[PDB]
């Protein structure tokens, strides 16, 4: 294989990786508990991570 | 029965069925982890006394 | 304390805003226009009746070519003349699809097997009056490059596994240092050439398989007028004949899957 | 009434479902089965959005507002007033958007032309089943579906927006903001570009591939080629939308923060962690 | 609460109890909210400590 | 033999497919008789009930 | 309960020799 | 009127015909679902 | 002709494209009576009225 | 006011299967 | 003849171009003079007044 | 007044008009529903 | 024939339509013989009213 | 009417057919769910 | 002023005055409805 | 033929689907049998009251 | 109705019904967890 | 041989194959049996306890 | 002044006299609408 | 300077004059009723 | 089980294998690193 392909695709590598520790190390999941506040459709609402809100309220 | 194989290629089939089966078994496995009742690794078991904001519609 | 207040209800920048609305009606008449440059007026189901649509077609303009190939005014007063397609309607009202004709139909001129009348010269290079696209064994100075497959010796196979011929020489675009055909000398002693964008080169098995026809209609594909350099016209008739096998190599291709 | 050339292409086949029945063409459009279906979802989608303009407070084309049902139906279909009109059209847009693609599929295959176009659309299809069923779905609720209205669309995407309190951070969003302005920089030299050889000074021969590939070596010391710029204008606008699916994808369902705060990953790495 | 009763303590605060410029600690939204629309989820402890409700 | 096996290929592939699947399905089966004794699911109406 | 995992796992094992020894 | 059929296209008219009735039929049968007073289902609140 | 129907064939598809047209509106007409027998429409301008 | 879909939905019926003897 | 049609196919679509037309008008009449009788519109400056 | 269908096209003609009255008829009806006077189905209110 | 169909196929590819839509309907129709008998629907301007 | 299978072929029309079928009922079932009236799983609140 | 057809094509402009005095007079009709007291519909409030 | 499958085949193939079908519903009817033991469905108006 | 697998590769006809009987039957499994009676591993609360 | 062995390398991969499968679970069976000592899954509905 | 149209063709030049007479009296009327003066439907306020 | 003509040609330049002339004119009139004191219509604008 | 080197290129074996278990010893030191009882540099808290 050319080496500038291996280059490329380590490179590639390499950032799937670190695109993949950071997503699974930073990124919250669903469920999600949302109150709704506002009118239908504006966007006018509350989110809240159960796991997160679990912590707080202890 | 047997003679499906002279028109399904055994390469796709049993590729394409591990596939199916492993992400089904996934899906069922998480489904239930969600659960209360079936969650074997922290098991079953406050809304009221600290009660989020009311909702608006 | 009101700036940009024109009238009570009219202010600067919705006067700026109707500005851009003309001239945006006027850019979409430009652009409409500039389509119009081919195939335009419509031909109907009537001898001479022809419509331009609207916005009309707009005047001419002229392109000087290279190396004394002519020059081309669109839009033409008089269009070039369409090829002697052989096809049979479907049905006689106007909207209805026609069926091409004959045992292979993708000699018919039909459906995905039309092809314009270019010129019938070779493209020029526009340093030197030399044909644009030549084989390999004439434009010595491209060689293929290593840590990629090489397709010279490779057998070409069809959809249906039959082999059709052996590759014996590529084609280079001159200008752009690329190959675009690939040459096969085929069982009956026939050297068609194959279009690199329909040709998938398996170097694993020594194969460049053709996913629009099968082995023996490869067979029938078309030939060059002379072995060194191919006409613009040729390379539509090539590109034509390989492209409609996705729709006519098989009765099943032409019909609806599901 | 048809193209000079045209009539030479007007085959017979290339359909997915129905064959001969739908295959023909109505002036310039041809419909086949999948047109059906399109022009029947259109247009029912259609009248129902005018329906229920008809059912709001005003007929302004600016200000109609048709909204998805409250948060507190859920995944159910709503009453057609409070929501439910809105789920019909929705289903009908779905309907409407993937008819057209798999009609392009046909009109591909018709003319023996790669599937590149409807492969390249498939990907706006998934930013808007993104927007309103997938999002919507892994939040347990319709009703996070933005609204339907030339106007009101816009304010549900502001507040939506800042209930992450700058939009502007959020990762996959700056990637897909990169691709869009890319994309719309490698349109402009791409169509500059074809003109300037097609369109010379008047009376200058037309320029070809030596002028085009010498032009970009020059002012930038590399050319992509034809083939790579049409090649990348697929990439740069597919990966567009891709990474704009992304960004809304993950902005609730994976994310209930500010935006800014997901940064703090960067900052705390142990290199320079304070 | 800053003007009228934590800056006026910036001489009663120990000196590493102030700030790198010498102020003393302030209070905002966060001190008595810690992240909750309202402080403990708006769960009340004065009503049962009258004595802290009125001024002498 | 639009794919490219041979009848008794045929044959051979199939019987065993049929075991695999009837081995996969017996160890879901007790997999199944077991994880009913640790947690049973389908309650009566009126709950689980301890 | 160490039966319970104690099929899920070693049974497909025993499984696979035992099928591939027919 | 028989004579439209030499101006237009049976199979062409029954299929935009066929879609035009079938939308208008959907349309007035959401149409009166989306009013209290004729809704059949759940009829006036 | 632009549709290529001779004349026996412009008839005969009139013919039955005019009896599924009377059979559709009977039908309608029978809907239409007993749908404005359960719930009529066009109320007074003061409303329904009971 | 029955009369007023009466004619509305009848009589253009009527009106079609009158124009189609012409 | 740009349109393609030939005289008598002219004097014949005309006619029954017009006789359609008159029908399809004077249908819109009765209905506009029900629709009227229902519920008139074009007030006065004041309203309708009841 | 026959000869306007030796320079007009009856076919073309009778599409667009038929479009045309049926998108116009559509939007009559549509307007007089979003009115309280003219509602014809749950009426004034 | 366009489709390749004999005069034989299109008649037994016509009784096997005929019967298919028979069926459908009937059972279409016992379906909604029952619907009614557990639900009634069609109000009166009233309600339902038990 | 037997003689519309020599023009169209009866079996290219069944998965269209089908596919029509079944998005009708799915939509009336989906219709009926909703209501509270009709919901024939957890029944009437 | 019958010159005016030795330059125009008849077809084009009456097709073109047609698609004008339908915008034309539905600018007109909407501008009336927008305003309270040419309201013919529900009338001024 | 089209397909490529003899007549011999293609029969056989659907003498295979059609009973392969009637295994999937006859399963299926027994899955619900046991479905409506477990919970049935359908409740009156006023509830399924236990 | 064999005539069927004449015309129509019964690998793809295979694959789409097998899709779309999953996609239902996935479907309906999900609409019964969805609901308070027929949820069989929280149950009823 | 679509793979490119002969049948005499794949009783040979196999067996090789199987042994290591072998070994890998029967490691997995040791660290499962050291995983419940040090913490027990799947708790009773009443929890765990201890 | 005869011979201008010996430089400009006057089909080109009758049609940018039109549009541009229309856009310019449309935009001279629309104007007058903002105003409180010459709004002569609503007139002032 | 009627030698100009010889180096313009005069379909271009009174075309490009008539557009130059109108958007000017259009300019003026547009900055005067912005204007409270030049104002036609309504007068100051207040 | 010497037979694994006919099978398998050991260049891109010793190279894949001495990239994951770098990568991999890098990801458990930096896990270990972050938590507070096994940080070796600051100690806990
Ligand atoms: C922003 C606004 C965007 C609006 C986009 C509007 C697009 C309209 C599509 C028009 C289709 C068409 O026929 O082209 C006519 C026209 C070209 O006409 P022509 O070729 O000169 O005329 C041919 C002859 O008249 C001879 O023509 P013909 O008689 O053959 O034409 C017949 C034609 C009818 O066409 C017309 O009569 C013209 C209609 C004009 C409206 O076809 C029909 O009869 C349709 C019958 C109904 C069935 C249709 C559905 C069947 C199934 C189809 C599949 C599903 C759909 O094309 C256009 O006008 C396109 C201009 C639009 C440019 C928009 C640029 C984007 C701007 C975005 C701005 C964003 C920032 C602000
Ligand atoms: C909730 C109560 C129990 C539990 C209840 C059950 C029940 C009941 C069952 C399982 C079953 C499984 N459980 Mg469990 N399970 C629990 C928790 C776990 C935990 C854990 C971390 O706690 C683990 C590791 C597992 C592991 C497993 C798997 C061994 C097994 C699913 C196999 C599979 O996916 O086949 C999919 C993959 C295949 C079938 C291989 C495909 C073979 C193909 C045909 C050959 C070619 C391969 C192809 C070319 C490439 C594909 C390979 C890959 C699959 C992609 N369970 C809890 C504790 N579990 C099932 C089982 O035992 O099945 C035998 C089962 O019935
Ligand atoms: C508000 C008071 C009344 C009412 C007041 C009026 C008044 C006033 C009128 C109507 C008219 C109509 N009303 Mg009403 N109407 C009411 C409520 C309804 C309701 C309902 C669900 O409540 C329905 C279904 C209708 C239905 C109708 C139609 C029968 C009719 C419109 C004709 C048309 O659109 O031609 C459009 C279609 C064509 C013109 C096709 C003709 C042939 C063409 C020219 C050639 C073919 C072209 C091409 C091939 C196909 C394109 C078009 C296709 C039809 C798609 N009304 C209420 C209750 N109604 C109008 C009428 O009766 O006119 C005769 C009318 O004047
Ligand atoms: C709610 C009450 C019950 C319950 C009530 C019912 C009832 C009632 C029924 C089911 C049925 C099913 N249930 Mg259940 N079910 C419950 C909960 C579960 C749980 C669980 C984790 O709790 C599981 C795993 C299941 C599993 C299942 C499936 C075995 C089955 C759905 C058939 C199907 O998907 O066909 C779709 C897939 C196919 C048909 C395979 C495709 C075959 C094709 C046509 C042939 C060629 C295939 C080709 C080679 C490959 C292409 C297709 C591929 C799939 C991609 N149920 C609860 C506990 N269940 C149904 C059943 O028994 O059907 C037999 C049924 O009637
Ligand atoms: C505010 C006080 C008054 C009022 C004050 C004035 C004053 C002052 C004037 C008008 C004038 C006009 N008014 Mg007024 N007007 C009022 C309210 C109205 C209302 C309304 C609904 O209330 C309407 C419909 C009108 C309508 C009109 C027009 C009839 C007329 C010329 C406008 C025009 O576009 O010509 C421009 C268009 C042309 C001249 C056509 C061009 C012909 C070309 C050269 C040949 C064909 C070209 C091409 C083929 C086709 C044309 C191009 C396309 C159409 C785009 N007024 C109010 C009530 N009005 C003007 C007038 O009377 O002029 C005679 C005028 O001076
Ligand atoms: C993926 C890269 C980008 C992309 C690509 C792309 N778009 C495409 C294609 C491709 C390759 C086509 O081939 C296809 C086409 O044929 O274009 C001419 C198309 C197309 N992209 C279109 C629009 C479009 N694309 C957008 C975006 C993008 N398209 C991406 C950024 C947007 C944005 C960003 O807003 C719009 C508006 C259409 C012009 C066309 C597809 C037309 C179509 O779907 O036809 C069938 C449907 C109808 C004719 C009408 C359906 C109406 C509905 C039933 C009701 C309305 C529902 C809707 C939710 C209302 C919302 C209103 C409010 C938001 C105001
Ligand atoms: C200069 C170069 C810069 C590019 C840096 C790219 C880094 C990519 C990985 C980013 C890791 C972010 C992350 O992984 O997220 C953090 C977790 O990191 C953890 O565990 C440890 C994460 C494991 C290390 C990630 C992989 C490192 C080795 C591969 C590098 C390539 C988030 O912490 P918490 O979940 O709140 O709690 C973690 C507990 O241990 C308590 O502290
Ligand atoms: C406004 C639209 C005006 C369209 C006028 C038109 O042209 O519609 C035509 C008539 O369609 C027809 O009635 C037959 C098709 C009926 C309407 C199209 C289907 C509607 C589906 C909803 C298109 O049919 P063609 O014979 O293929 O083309 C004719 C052209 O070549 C004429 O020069
Ligand atoms: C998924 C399960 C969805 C169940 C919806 C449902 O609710 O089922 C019924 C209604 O379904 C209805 O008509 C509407 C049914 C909606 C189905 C939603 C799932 C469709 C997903 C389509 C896209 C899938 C893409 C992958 C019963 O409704 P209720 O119990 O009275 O609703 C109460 C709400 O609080 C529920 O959130
Ligand atoms: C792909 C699958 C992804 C599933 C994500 C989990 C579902 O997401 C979950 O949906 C349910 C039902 O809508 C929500 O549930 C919430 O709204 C529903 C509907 O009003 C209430 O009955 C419920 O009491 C409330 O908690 C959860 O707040 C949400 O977290």
């Amino acid at each position: 294989m050319n080496t500038g392909v291996q280059a490329a695709l380590a490179a590639a590598a390499v950032a799937a990786v670190a695109v993949a520790g950071v997503v699974f190390g930073t990124f919250e999941r669903p469920p999600i508990e949302t109150v709704q506040r506002g009118a239908r459709g504006l966007a006018m609402s509350e989110l809240y991570n159960p796991r997160f809100l679990a912590e707080t309220r202890a | 029965m047997w003679r499906m194989w002279l028109l399904f290629d055994p390469r796709r089939i049993l590729v394409a069925l591990g596939v199916f089966l492993f992400v089904l078994a996934l899906l069922i496995h998480f489904i239930l982890l969600s659960t209360d009742r079936f969650n074997w690794l922290d098991g079953p078991h406050a809304a009221q006394m600290a009660p989020l904001p009311a909702p608006v519609k | 304390m009101e700036i940009g207040a024109i009238t009570q209800q009219i202010d600067a920048a919705q006067l700026v805003l109707y500005t851009f609305w003309l001239f945006f009606a006027g850019l979409i008449i430009y652009l409409r226009m500039e389509d119009k440059r081919e195939g335009y007026p419509l031909v109907t189901e009537i001898p001479g009746k022809f419509l331009e649509g609207f916005p009309p077609m707009p005047a001419p303009k002229t392109f000087i070519l290279t190396h004394n190939q002519g020059t081309v005014t669109v839009p033409r007063a008089v269009p070039r003349a369409e090829i002697e397609y052989k096809a049979e309607p479907c049905a006689a009202w106007p909207g209805a699809p026609h069926e091409p004709v004959g045992p292979n139909k993708m000699l018919s001129g039909a459906g995905p097997s039309g092809y314009a009348l270019r010129f019938d010269t070779p493209e020029p290079t526009f340093d030197t009056g030399v044909p644009r696209m030549a084989p390999m064994r004439v434009a010595t100075d491209h060689v293929f490059d290593e840590d990629g497959p090489n397709p010279i010796g490779y057998d070409l196979v069809g959809f249906d596994g039959i082999v059709a011929g052996k590759i014996t020489d590529a084609w280079v675009d001159r200008e752009e240092s690329l190959v675009r055909y690939l040459e096969a000398k085929l069982t009956n002693d026939k050297s068609i050439l194959v279009p690199m964008p329909l040709s998938r080169v398996k170097d694993s098995t020594g194969q460049v398989l053709l996913a629009s026809l099968k082995g023996e209609q490869v067979l029938e594909a078309p030939t060059l007028a002379n072995p060194d350099q191919v006409t613009l016209r040729e390379e539509d008739r090539i590109a034509a004949y390989f492209a409609s096998g996705h729709l006519y190599a098989t009765q099943a291709r032409q019909e609806s899957i599901l | 009434a048809m193209l000079s050339f045209e009539p030479k292409y007007r085959t017979r086949g290339g359909t997915l479902i129905g064959g001969d029945l739908f295959d023909f063409w109505v002036g310039p459009l041809w419909v086949g089965f999948f047109g059906v279906t399109a022009a029947f979802f259109a247009i029912l989608g259609t009248l129902l959005i005018v329906w229920a303009a008809a059912l709001g407070p005003t007929w302004n084309i600016w200000r109609i507002n048709i909204a998805p049902p409250d948060i507190s139906y859920g995944l159910a279909f709503a009453p057609l007033r409070e929501g439910g009109l809105w789920q019909l059209i929705t289903v009908c847009a779905c309907g409407a958007f993937v008819s057209w693609a798999l009609r392009q599929v046909e009109i591909a295959r018709k003319l023996g032309m790669g599937l590149h176009i409807p492969f390249a659309f498939s990907f706006a299809i998934l930013a808007y089943f993104t927007l309103v069923v997938f999002r919507p779905l892994l939040m347990g609720a319709w009703g996070y579906g933005f609204p339907y209205g030339i106007l009101s669309h816009l304010d549900w995407v502001s507040n939506t927006g800042y209930q992450y309190l700058h939009f502007h951070y959020n990762p996959a969003h700056m990637i897909a903001i990169s691709f869009f302005f890319t994309n719309a920089l490698a349109l402009a030299l791409h169509g500059s570009l074809i003109l300037s050889a097609a369109n010379p000074p008047k009376g200058e021969v037309v320029k070809g591939a030596e002028q085009e590939n010498g032009y970009f070596r020059d002012v930038i010391g590399y050319s992509i080629g034809t083939l790579g710029i049409h090649r990348l204008g697929v990439f740069l606008a597919v990966s567009a939308a891709f990474w704009s699916a992304v960004c809304i994808i993950i902005s609730g369902p994976f994310w209930t923060r500010g935006w800014p705060e997901w940064w703090s990953w960067w900052l705390n790495l142990p290199m320079w962690s304070h | 609460l800053n003007n009228n009763f934590l800056d006026p303590l910036k001489t009663t605060f120990p000196d590493y109890r102030r700030g790198p410029l010498g102020d003393s600690p302030k209070v905002w939204c966060a001190t008595c909210h810690n992240g909750v629309y309202k402080p403990l989820f708006g769960k009340s402890m004065v009503t049962t400590f009258p004595e802290l409700t009125k001024v002498s | 033999s639009i794919t490219g096996l041979t009848e008794a290929e045929a044959k051979e592939f199939h019987g065993i497919f049929i075991t695999s699947f009837i081995v996969f399905t017996v160890i879901a089966i007790v997999a199944h008789l077991l994880a009913w004794q640790w947690r049973p699911w389908l309650p009566a109406v009126t709950g689980y009930g301890t | 309960m160490a039966m319970v995992w104690m099929w899920i796992l070693i049974a497909p094992a025993i499984g696979i020799v035992l099928l591939s020894r027919q």
